[PDB]
């Protein structure tokens, strides 16, 4: 229970720095592919 | 009984006339290491840091070096 | 117990987590041993089940290994086996007596009462007597009556108890019975054996060599030899019982019996096989694998019905044979068997005894308990001889005065 | 050959329970941490996420 | 603990529970009799031995117990019935002597067929 | 098959294993509520 998650938090950066990112497409800050130009 | 033994003896003589691998070319459907052919590679668990130690003497157990 | 700390468990995502919790380590150990127990069970099941596929049976005897001697089914036959040790019917109660004597030693059915009797005669210092009974008194002598004799014999019991205790002490000290607390059924059979094999407790006294190791002389030379020659027959009979029971267990199922014993007084050995009735063969015995072993009752009925009913298709009209098959037909064709019938000839050896049982009706009362047997040296005749010789002896003792 | 070198009960148990202990709970743990954001720190973590969850 | 004791209790509980569920399945589909419950009342009453009828009357008239005095009352009734049955086993019944005991345990007499019909 | 499966030795092993199992379960929950 609590002991387990506490121990796995004690080594949290030792696990992996792989940061899954959340991609949105409807929010205004999203960029189309044809958005980028001169490329 | 003599005939039924001479059959096995002829087969054994034939297998003796081979004597090795001289004359046998390489082959890609049949490597010499079963692990390559069978796609066997260790994972993450069951990995002891000092297990490599054991590994060595097992090799030293069979490479016949009586040091061990 | 923190065994995953020392040096060489680093690099395993789960072992380092087990480092932080001892309960995970302990349940890991428990699971580790339980999985091995499970593997052992799987393998030994496989190894006791697979051999039953490879067993084949001689087809001529059908796994019996032994065929019939018809010469005996109707100084005798000399082809068919050696008579067994129990074919002698006139030796039955004697062997039974020896065996029940030997079995009386090992017995612990009356263990608790014998134990507390030994604990009563042992100290005789407890004496927590309760309230004595309202004591009766027997009808005095000169009143001849079976009830009166019962009562007088019932009142004459304590002095006789002390008398026999003088003549024969407590059996726990004469070691005539198994020891005081060698075994009780609530410990471990592991402990119960060790106690049994401490000092020749696995035998009765009459065969124990400790009783005889002190005297062996020029006279007979049998005191240390004729007891070893009895111990040997004892162990042989015990091993035979073990073997016969293994065979009975293999025949309770339909398995082939593991012990192939020699033929006996009515059977000869199968010639096709050696008398070995089965064996392992590396070929899977398809009939056992597909469950086709047993022959479907109706088929056997048809077979036996057509084997016991031969047919005569030729008629004596043309063929000049009017006699049935066999030899000596002309001489073949030359009292109260239709009422009472036959006289049984296996039990003449008891005729005499029955006659005595009719000449002395008093022997039929429940107070007498004769050991048993048939001959003059056994059972009823012993009591009769004792009675007659003692009455004559002490009547002639009356003649002295 | 290739059958008798598969992982046995111990290693399969290690695999599946380690995968439930490492890559579903600890990733939720990372999201909780860097949403809320040395032993004392792990304590408010185990707590402020006990409180809200 | 002690599987040798658990298994018989397990099977006993199984079959007894199945019996209870069957009784429930039979009392709802076929509702209980209103007055033949008195038939079964008296026909389970009739086989109660005489040595218990002494408390049955004591059960009718108030002075039964609180709850404990009967549970030590019917004990001695059970025990005297026990010793009475022991004497009927060994020395026979009240109207039966040793010759008739030997007759009964030798199975010498047939059940009366003429008196049957 | 069952006479071999429920032999006294296998019975005692089953019993001891189940005893240690229930022991470790309740002890683990005792130390887990103790956190
Ligand atoms: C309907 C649609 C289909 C549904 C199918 C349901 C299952 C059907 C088969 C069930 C019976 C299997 C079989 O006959 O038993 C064969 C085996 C015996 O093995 C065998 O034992 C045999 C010897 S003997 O039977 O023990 O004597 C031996 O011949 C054999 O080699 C060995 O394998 O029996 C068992 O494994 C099953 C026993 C039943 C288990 C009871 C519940 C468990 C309680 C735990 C205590
Ligand atoms: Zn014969
Ligand atoms: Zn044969």
């Amino acid at each position: 229970y609590r002991r387990e998650m506490l121990h796995v938090a004690s080594k949290l950066n030792f696990r992996t720095p792989a940061r899954e990112v959340r991609i949105d497409t409807g929010s205004p800050d999203f960029i189309k592919w044809d958005d980028i130009n001169g490329i | 009984a003599a005939v039924a033994a001479g059959w096995h003896l002829a087969s054994f003589a034939l297998n003796l006339a081979f004597w090795g691998v001289e004359g046998m070319p390489p082959d890609r459907y049949w490597p010499t290491s079963p692990r390559i052919r069978l796609q066997i590679r260790p994972g993450r668990y069951g990995n002891m840091d000092g297990g490599q130690r054991v590994y060595m003497d097992y090799l030293a157990r069979s490479e016949g070096v009586p040091l061990n | 117990m923190g065994q995953f700390y020392s040096r060489e468990f680093d690099g395993d995502p789960y072992v380092d987590l087990m480092r932080s919790l001892p309960e995970r380590e302990l349940v890991w150990w428990a699971q580790k041993v339980i999985w091995l127990a499970e593997g052992f069970t799987f393998v030994d099941h496989f190894a006791r089940t697979y051999p039953r596929l490879l067993q084949h049976k001689c087809q001529r005897c059908k796994g019996a290994g032994v065929m019939t001697c018809p010469a005996c089914l109707g100084g005798g036959c000399r082809v068919c086996g050696t008579a067994c040790a129990w074919d002698a019917e006139s030796e039955w109660m004697e062997r039974w007596g020896e065996w029940e004597s030997r079995l009386a030693y090992y017995d612990k059915a009356t263990g608790p009462l014998m134990d507390e009797w030994y604990e009563d005669v042992l100290n005789a210092g407890n004496l927590e007597e309760d309230t004595p009974p309202v004591e009766d008194d027997p009808p005095g002598p000169e009143v001849t009556g079976r009830w009166a004799e019962h009562d007088r014999a019932l009142h004459k019991d304590k002095k006789r108890m002390a008398a026999l205790m003088r003549r024969w002490g407590h059996p726990y000290d004469a070691d005539a019975n198994l020891g005081y607390q060698i075994v009780d059924p609530t410990a471990s059979m592991g402990e119960n054996v060790w106690n049994m094999a401490q000092v020749y407790n696995s035998l009765p006294p009459e065969l124990n060599p400790l009783r005889t190791q002190h005297l062996a002389d020029r006279g007979g030379g049998n005191t240390q030899a004729a007891v070893e020659a009895a111990r040997s027959a004892f162990d042989a009979q015990v091993v035979m019982e073990a073997a016969l029971l293994q065979n009975l267990e293999a025949a309770a199922q339909d398995l082939p019996k593991p012990h192939r014993l020699p033929p006996t007084a009515g059977t000869v050995a199968c010639n096709e096989c050696g008398g070995a009735a089965w064996g392992y063969s590396f070929f899977p015995n398809t009939a056992v694998m597909f469950g086709l072993e047993r022959p479907f009752w109706g088929d056997t009925l048809a077979r036996l019905s057509k084997y016991w009913n031969p047919t005569q298709v030729a008629d004596p009209a043309r063929t000049g044979q009017l006699l049935p098959y066999g030899e000596g037909g002309l001489r073949r064709l030359l009292a109260l068997e239709a009422v009472v019938g036959k006289a049984p000839a296996t039990t003449g050896r008891y005729r005499r005894d029955l006659e005595l049982l009719l000449a002395h009706p008093e022997l039929r009362d429940g107070a007498l308990r004769v050991p048993g047997g048939w001959g003059p040296e056994g059972g009823l005749q012993t009591y009769l001889r004792g009675q007659q010789e003692e009455q004559a002896r002490m009547q002639r003792r009356r003649d002295l005065a | 050959f290739s059958t008798i070198t598969q992982p046995d009960t111990d290693l399969i148990a290690r695999q599946e329970k380690g995968t439930l202990f490492w890559d579903i709970w600890a990733d939720f743990l990372v999201t909780a941490a860097d949403y809320y954001n040395e032993q004392n720190s792990l304590i408010e973590n185990i707590s402020n996420d006990f409180d809200n969850l | 603990p002690r599987l040798a004791a658990v298994m018989p209790d397990a099977v006993y509980a199984l079959v007894q529970g199945t019996h209870k569920l069957g009784e429930y399945a039979h009392d709802l589909v076929f509702p209980p009799t209103p007055e033949d419950l008195r038939k079964l009342e008296q026909q389970v009453n009739a086989t109660i031995p005489r040595e218990f009828d002494r408390v049955r009357q004591r059960y009718a008239e108030g002075k039964i117990a609180n709850d404990e005095q009967l549970s030590s009352e019917l004990e001695d009734a059970s025990f005297n019935w026990y010793r009475r049955q022991l004497r009927t086993s060994v020395v026979g019944a009240t109207d039966e002597e040793l010759e008739d005991v030997a007759v009964r345990k030798l199975r010498l007499e047939p059940p009366a067929l003429q008196a049957s019909l | 098959f069952l006479g071999w499966l429920l032999a006294p030795g296998r019975l005692e092993f089953y019993e001891k294993a189940a005893c240690v199992a229930i022991a470790l379960r309740v002890l683990g929950i005792v130390i887990a509520i103790s956190t």
